[PDB]
Order: C-alpha cells, then sequence, then structure tokens
C-alpha cells in the first residue's frame, strides 16, 4: 500500500520536525486521523520508555553498514511471538528515534533508507494482520 | 547471528517487554 508508505513517510517527517530536522532534507475511513493517532501513540510510547531510546546509535553500535541488519535484528525480534497495536506503535518509534539520531550523527544517509525497510517490512509482514484487525480505524479506535 | 547483532535481539526483545505492558494499556 502507498498509504502505508505514507504512513512511515508522515511519522519519520514528524518525528524529524520535531527535532529542528525536515524530511525534504534527505528524500527526493480517513488517513488524517490515523496518522494522528500513530503520532500521538508514538509521543506517549517515547515518553513513557524513554531509556530504550537515549543513545540508540550507542545501544546498538549502528553505522551505515551494520544499520540494516541491526534494524531487522531489533523488528525480527520485536514481532517475533506475532503483532500487537503496542509492538507497532514501538515499531514505528523505533524507526523515528534511528532516523533522528542518524541525521544527529552525520549519517543522514540511512534517513530514507530506513523508511524504505520501514515501508517494507510494514507491507509485507505486519499488513496481513493490520487488516485482519479491521484496518487502521481499529488502531484510532482502541487507542485514544 | 555474530555477537555484533546479539546488542540488537537483546534490545528487540527488550523493546517487545515494553509495547506488550503499553499494549495492555489500551482501554
Amino acid at each position: 500500500s502507498q498509504s502505508n508508505r505514507e504512513l512511515v513517510v508522515d511519522f519519520l517527517s514528524y518525528k524529524l520536525s520535531q527535532k529542528g530536522y525536515s524530511w525534504s532534507q534527505f528524500s527526493d475511513i480517513p488517513m488524517a486521523a490515523v496518522k494522528q493517532a500513530l503520532r500521538e501513540a508514538g509521543d506517549e510510547f517515547e515518553l513513557r520508555y524513554r531509556r530504550a531510546f537515549s543513545d540508540l546509535t550507542s545501544q546498538l553500535h549502528i553505522t551505515p553498514g551494520t544499520a540494516y541488519q541491526s534494524f531487522e535484528q531489533v523488528v525480527n525480534e520485536l514481532f517475533r511471538d506475532g503483532v500487537n497495536w503496542g509492538r507497532i506503535v514501538a515499531f514505528f518509534s523505533f524507526g523515528g528515534a534511528l532516523c533522528v539520531e542518524s541525521v544527529d550523527k552525520e549519517m543522514q544517509v540511512l534517513v530514507s533508507r530506513i523508511a524504505s525497510w520501514m515501508a517494507t517490512y510494514l507491507n509485507d509482514h505486519l499488513e496481513p494482520w493490520i487488516q485482519e484487525n479491521g484496518g487502521w480505524d481499529t488502531f484510532v479506535d482502541l487507542y485514544g | 547471528a555474530p555477537p555484533n547483532l546479539w546488542a540488537a535481539q537483546r534490545y528487540g526483545r527488550e523493546l517487545r517487554r515494553m509495547s506488550d505492558e503499553f499494549e495492555g494499556s489500551f482501554k
């Protein structure tokens, strides 16, 4: 889905802008309610679990060379057991923190790459569960 | 997976724990 790639782009842009950066500095039933719920869910999650986002780039030894593997390792583990809306929010915040810090440490190249990995993962492994659960409208309802 | 990726593994496992608790926090 393009709406999914749009969800990723929306969320990352939000997280980036939130720290002074602009998404355009690195890239070439309604969804507005969904984008908003996710944004909020993300802020709350990052707030309640600040520790897991402190020095991610350090906590994982991330470099443009190991970035993908690290990303995939974290995510495969996160969903190893299955899927929840909670894990999905965690999935988004993680990717967001990852981008924001890549930019902070002169690795801006990772931003768009991360978005791609997220969209790909979202579409290939999360989408089925999402739909089976009623689509994103279900999250908007169940969250706040 | 090589040791260089085990940290990412533990991190993912911890992430799951925090999001399961978060999940349990919903309406």
